[PDB]
């Protein structure tokens, strides 16, 4: 089982939350039998000054063989501060800090939701602490590691488990920079697999019928017609949650109220207003 | 003598904290909490259409996303003029509640419990402490590892009755101002009685019987993490369409007092928060939010609030010190065969128990149960088919206040509206009651002041500092935004 850091920034611990629900394999499987989680500090027993030297310890263990995942945007304005993320060595380490250190020597780096892909909500409209994405900070430090974007607010469990898997069987076939290409390819422009952002909500949807008709809904509760006055964004969203659906298939966002695009670069400020149009 | 020990981070809760003790005597005899993440949703949220309040703000933390949806509708219904349909109402309380099941759960399960079980033998649950202090025998301990397991799909389940009708999890699309978006009805009403009824079984059978089993064997805990004994509550999960009676009624206790709650008498200090000091010591109404990151002698993200200057605590043990209700059966039982104790109502506990480390972890398990109850009281009163939602006009410039109480207690979202945008937007969230650092006149936050004489035998293994942080069911993304 290849060795996993699970390293928070301003994130809202949803990215977390949802891999909890991941039904078939359930989490516990994921945690087991597929993946060595080494560092997550939300879920792990050890803590403090300790919890971080086990990990720079794996880390200079597995050099080149762990795998990297960050939940949330990197804030990168004053000095790093808006995000401290441990202390080891009586100094304090920022997220900026941590992304350099542990950044280059990973197998990959898995960003998981819209807020460590894209920036998202700590980087929108009324944002002063320069939340950056994950792509984007480490291509403006120098570093090469391969990243692999796995959106949502928060992403279907599915979408992130889906993306390990398909990421080692591509390793377990190719050894590893074999596997890693193999994994880049099946990527759309924007870092996502296409296994699961590869298809469109709307020319997916079951009411794109009603769209086409004109028959548009005109309050929530009315589940007869096509939601897009109340606001559904799936005509510029790519992503499979028309299939499979949430919480194990109980319900979703179009049937429910409304898509907002949550797994789109611009969420949210390109896809505000959520409720018009 | 006075050895300083420094924990960052906090594992085992949600959020960036870091604590810091002064240990001299094998004792905690000064604390500091710091919240080293920010984002401020309190600005990002200003110039939007209000209902768009009602999806960024679950952003804020993921764990209780509903309670911040609720909080947030609530302050939007004031300032639209809506009306809430009785059946929307219902519905509400139904995505709400199944999450505080899901929260408590996952806390003690997932969150606590590893301060009582060694997991098995593979990351991440170990490399942990030497000297740990995990008294629970071989067999409790692979029971409390077997429940554990199975937490995991009954908190998933939680997360389905959620969705069903708030549409996902985490972050429900299912709650607008109006009410709530889809209707039950009675196919969807049996899938959540379903699951609700494998959860109750759990509730009542694994989860209430498990905390007091472990807490007798660790009754030192019950004499610890007193902090200053004074608590909050505002209400939450409305039973009428007046806005009267509530499942929580609202009121503080300090000093041994009781009294009622005045939103008007809160005040959010910031001398000890990375903040503006000329923002220090506004009401909710009045509040801005200034990041000060360099400020000299602040040491937190996390703003300082206090109650009529009282520094208060909040949440499970809050709650049901503040209601007083009638303890369950599950737990009447074991306090006598266990504690050989007797008490009929949640304050027979007395002041010194139920204000401890292990009350507040009790109180929580206690909770769930009164909610067990509250949702099989919806699943009576929801009628399937009947609306749920009205589709208000925007207000071009108004004001609301939505008052609720998240898992872990306390929460507030105050809007101000401008010519139809968000002008101001405020949040005095449950851990920001809890987790605060000092206010002003260097009076400490509940928490802080909860650590002073905490046992820490072992300065290399303090298990017991990181124990006390946790029965208070830490959020610091709720307690910063
Ligand atoms: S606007 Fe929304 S409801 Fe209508 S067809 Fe597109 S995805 Fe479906
Ligand atoms: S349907 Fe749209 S809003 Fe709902 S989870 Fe998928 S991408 Fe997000
Ligand atoms: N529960 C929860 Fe989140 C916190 N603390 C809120 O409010
Ligand atoms: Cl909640
Ligand atoms: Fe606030
Ligand atoms: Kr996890
Ligand atoms: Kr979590
Ligand atoms: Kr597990
Ligand atoms: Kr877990
Ligand atoms: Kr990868
Ligand atoms: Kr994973
Ligand atoms: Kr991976
Ligand atoms: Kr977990
Ligand atoms: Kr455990
Ligand atoms: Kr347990
Ligand atoms: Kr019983
Ligand atoms: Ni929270
Ligand atoms: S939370």
């Amino acid at each position: 089982r290849p060795p996993v850091f699970w390293l928070q920034g301003q994130g809202c611990t949803g990215c977390s939350v949802t891999l909890l629900n991941s039904v078939h394999p359930s989490i516990a499987d994921v945690l087991l039998k597929v993946i060595s989680l080494e560092f997550h500090p939300t879920v792990m027993a050890w803590e403090g000054e300790h919890a971080i030297e086990h990990m720079r310890k794996v880390a200079e263990k597995f050099k080149g063989k762990f795998f990297l995942v960050i939940e949330g945007s990197v804030p990168v304005e004053a000095d790093g501060k808006y995000c401290i993320i441990g202390e080891a060595n009586h100094h304090e380490i920022s997220m900026v800090d941590a992304l350099k250190e542990f950044g280059p020597n990973a197998a990959a780096v898995l960003a998981v939701g819209t807020c460590a892909a894209y920036g998202g909500i700590p980087a929108a409209e009324g944002s002063e602490t320069g939340a950056t994405a994950v792509s984007k900070f480490l291509g403006d430090n120098g570093i090469k590691t391969p990243v692999v974007n796995i959106p949502g607010c928060p992403p279907h469990p599915d979408w992130i488990v889906g993306t390990v898997v398909l990421a080692l069987d591509a390793i377990k076939k190719n050894g590893l920079e074999g596997g890693l290409a193999e994994v880049v390819k099946v990527l759309d422009s924007d870092g996502r697999p296409t296994p699961f952002f590869g298809r469109n909500i709307h020319e997916n949807c079951p009411y794109l019928d009603k769209y086409d008709e004109g028959v548009m809904s005109a309050t929530f509760t009315d589940k007869v017609g096509c939601r897009y006055d109340l606001g559904c964004k799936g005509p510029m969203t790519m992503a499979d949650c028309f299939e499979r659906k949430w919480n194990g298939g109980v319900n979703w966002c179009v049937q429910n109220a409304v898509c907002i695009g949550c797994v789109e670069p611009d969420f949210p400020d390109g896809k505000s207003p959520f409720y018009q149009a | 003598g006075r050895t300083t020990i420094a924990i960052d981070p906090v594992t085992r809760i949600e959020g960036h904290l870091k604590a810091e003790v002064v240990v001299e005597n094998g004792k905690v005899v000064d604390a500091r909490l710091s919240g080293g993440m920010y984002r401020g949703f309190e600005t990002i949220l200003r110039g939007r259409d209000p209902r768009d309040a009602s999806q960024i703000v679950q952003r804020i933390c993921g764990v209780c996303p509903t309670a911040h949806s609720t909080a947030s509708v609530l302050a939007l219904d004031e300032a639209f003029g809506a009306k809430v349909p009785n059946n929307g109402r219902i519905t509400r309380n139904l995505i709400f509640g199944a999450n505080y099941l899901q929260s408590h759960i996952l806390h003690f399960y997932h969150l606590s419990a590893q301060d009582f079980v060694q997991g098995p033998d593979t990351a991440p649950f170990v490399p942990r402490f030497p000297k740990s202090d995990l008294r629970l025998s071989k067999e409790l301990n692979k029971a409390g590892v077997d429940q554990y397991i199975e937490a995991l799909e009954v908190r998933r389940i939680c997360h389905e009755m959620v969705a069903l009708f708030g549409g996902r999890m985490p972050h429900v699309q299912g709650q607008v101002v109006g009410g709530a978006t889809e209707i039950p009805t009675k196919e969807k009403l049996v899938e959540y009685a379903a699951r609700f009824k494998k959860v109750r079984d759990f509730v009542e059978q694994k989860y209430v019987p498990v905390v007091y089993t472990i807490g007798s064997k660790y009754k030192d805990m019950f004499k610890v993490g007193q902090g200053f004994k004074a608590a909050l509550c505002v209400g939450a999960f409305p039973l009428d369409n007046s806005g009267k009676k509530h499942l929580f009624m609202p009121g503080v206790y300090a000093k041994g007092k009781d009294m009622p709650f005045d939103p008007s008498k809160i005040k959010e200090y910031v001398k000890y928060s990375w903040f503006a000091e000329e923002t220090t010591g506004l009401n909710y109404k009045e509040g801005k939010t200034i990041p000060a990151p360099d400020k000299a002698g602040a040491y937190s993200f996390v703003k300082a609030p206090r109650y009529d200057g009282l520094s208060l605590e909040v949440g499970p043990l809050a709650r049901m010190w503040v209601n007083n209700p009638e303890l369950s059966p599950v737990g009447k039982k074991l306090l006598k065969d266990l504690f050989g104790i007797s008490a009929k109502k949640f304050r027979d506990l007395g002041e010194e128990a139920a204000f401890s480390l292990m009350g507040r972890h009790v109180a929580r398990a206690e909770e769930t149960y009164y909610m067990l109850g509250a949702i099989e009281g919806w699943l009576k009163e929801i009628k399937a088919g009947e609306d749920t939602v009205v589709m208000p006009a925007v207000p071009a410039s108004a004001e609301g206040t939505g008052f609720t109480e998240a898992p872990r207690g306390s929460l507030l979202h105050y809007v101000k509206v401008k010519d139809s945008k968000i002008d101001n937007y405020q949040i005095v969230s449950a851990s920001l009651w809890n987790c605060n650092p000092r206010d002003d006149m260097g009076q400490r936050g509940a928490v802080e002041e909860a650590l002073i004489g905490i046992p820490v035998d072992d300065i290399q293994n303090p298990v017991n500092v990181a124990r006390l942080i946790r029965a208070f069911d830490p959020x610091l993304a709720c307690a910063v935004h």
